[PDB]
């Protein structure tokens, strides 16, 4: 399964996309 | 209300906590 | 350290805040 | 860019996985 580190990496990528919202 | 950058900041902080866990 | 359950709860709350943007 | 709803969906998916970490 995916490690916590892997899940955290995905969460950081999603945060960058949230940053582009208004 | 909270801005997108504020929400993303909380998401990044949460990611830092998730990162600390071991598999 | 915070529990996986506790961290998932925070993430769910933030997801709904993102949704409502 | 990705919609708020699409991003919320992925975040909810991620939360499902985080909650099941051992
Ligand atoms: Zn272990
Ligand atoms: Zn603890």
């Amino acid at each position: 399964t995916a490690s916590p580190r892997a899940l955290a990496d995905e969460l950081e990528q999603l945060a960058y996309e949230v940053e582009r919202l208004s | 209300t909270a801005s997108p950058r504020a929400l993303a900041d909380k998401l990044k902080q949460l990611a830092y906590k998730v990162k600390r866990l071991s598999s």
